[PDB]
């Protein structure tokens, strides 16, 4: 139905991250690759 | 214990209206009314060039 | 959508307006249904 009060309150708190973003063509697109980040040196394979 | 099932938000489209005048192509239409159409039974043109 | 008076509040973006059910039908419940249909009330 026309329940537009899905979620639209506050807007919460922003901060500023090292964030890398690409212009393909229209699209902002955000692009990270990981693994010296999260999937570093344990025993779990990366996807 | 307790034992409860979860009806957890649901989401609709909010579908969109075009008026055909708020779209590029209506420069090749000229959108004019004429409320008395169905006792006109022809029309016509004579074009002196 | 299955509770409908919970999707009188529809909370959320219908965003993708794509054709809906010709994709994989991976809904566990979707009803394509026309302008009206008496289990709605």
């Amino acid at each position: 139905n026309r329940e537009t009060l899905d979620e639209l309150e506050s807007a919460p708190q922003t901060t500023r991250v090292r964030a890398d973003l690409v212009a393909i063509g229209d699209r902002l697109v955000f692009l990270e690759a990981l693994e010296r980040r999260i999937y570093a040196a344990t025993n779990v394979p990366y996807p | 214990d307790v034992e409860f099932d979860a009806l957890l938000g649901s989401y609709c489209n909010t579908l969109s209206l075009v008026r055909f005048l708020e779209l590029g192509l209506s420069v090749a239409c000229v959108c004019t009314k004429f409320p008395e159409l169905a006792y006109m039974n022809e029309g016509r043109v004579q074009f002196e060039v | 959508g299955y509770r409908y008076a919970a999707a009188i509040l529809p909370t959320g973006s219908i965003l993708s307006t794509i054709e809906v059910a010709s994709h994989r039908r991976l809904f566990d419940f979707f009803a394509a249904v026309r302008s009206d249909e008496n289990s709605l009330y």
